[PDB]
């Protein structure tokens, strides 16, 4: 049996907003501004691919 | 002249109270009581991830 689930939550992130974490422990490494022209002003950590 | 004066002026001279700056004084460090629990929520979380 195959079910495709859509999901919407709520993830908070603290100053200095380098990584977020929403609320079934989905702990991202990923700033959640960074729009992909301001890598120097924002962390990203996870995978690339 | 050549004559002494008589010197009848009781002195009071009470030192005024000098100003104190009091400190914000730092006993235990963010980083101490962080470091303080056997259970960190965070790393659980990122360990469960
Ligand atoms: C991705 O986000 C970064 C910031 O993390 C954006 O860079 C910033 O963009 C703003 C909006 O354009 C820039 O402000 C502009 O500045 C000048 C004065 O220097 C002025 O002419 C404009 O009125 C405007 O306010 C800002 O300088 C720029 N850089 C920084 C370091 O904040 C970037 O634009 C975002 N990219 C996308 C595609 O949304
Ligand atoms: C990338 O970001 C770093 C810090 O996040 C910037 O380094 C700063 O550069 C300014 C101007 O040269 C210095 O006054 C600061 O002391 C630097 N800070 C640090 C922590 O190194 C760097 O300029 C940014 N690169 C850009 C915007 O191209």
């Amino acid at each position: 049996n195959l079910n495709c689930m859509v999901t919407i939550t709520t993830a908070r992130s603290k100053y200095p907003y380098h990584f977020f974490a929403t609320s079934t422990g989905d702990v991202v490494d990923i700033s959640p501004f960074y729009n992909g022209t301001n890598r120097n002003a924002s962390y990203f950590g996870e995978n690339a691919d | 002249s050549s004559i002494s004066t008589v010197d009848s002026m009781i002195a009071l001279d009470i030192d005024p109270l000098e100003n104190t700056d009091f400190r914000v004084l730092e006993l235990y460090s963010q980083k101490e009581l962080r470091s303080s629990n056997v259970f960190d929520l965070e790393e659980i979380m990122r360990e469960f991830n």
